[PDB]
């Protein structure tokens, strides 16, 4: 109750901190992808 | 009874259809040993 800690000297420390921001950005096709080259499975595909 | 099987193999018995020239570098329909579909034909450097 009657002590305390005062410092005498100090020091400069420079710390690392990675933060990421943003991802890839990916496009897809219905087509080319679900039936190809195909237009029997491209028909079909029209009503979704 | 006719069991026949089709795989990745030469084929021995085969429907009385005739050949047709080949077409390259172009979007074609073709029909390979029974194995129908639509693409580009190109000369491969793969080895089989």
């Amino acid at each position: 109750n009657n002590s305390i800690a005062i410092p005498t000297n100090f020091s400069i420390s420079v710390t690392t901190e990675v933060m990421p921001v943003s991802m890839a950005k990916t496009s897809v096709d219905c087509t080319m992808y679900i039936c190809g080259d195909s237009l029997e499975c491209s028909n079909l595909l029209l009503q979704y | 009874v006719l069991s026949f099987e089709l795989l990745n193999a030469p084929a021995t018995v085969c429907g009385p259809k005739l050949s047709t020239q080949l077409v390259k570098n172009q979007c074609v329909n073709f029909n390979f040993n029974g194995l129908k579909g639509t693409g580009v034909l190109t000369p491969s450097l793969k080895r089989f």
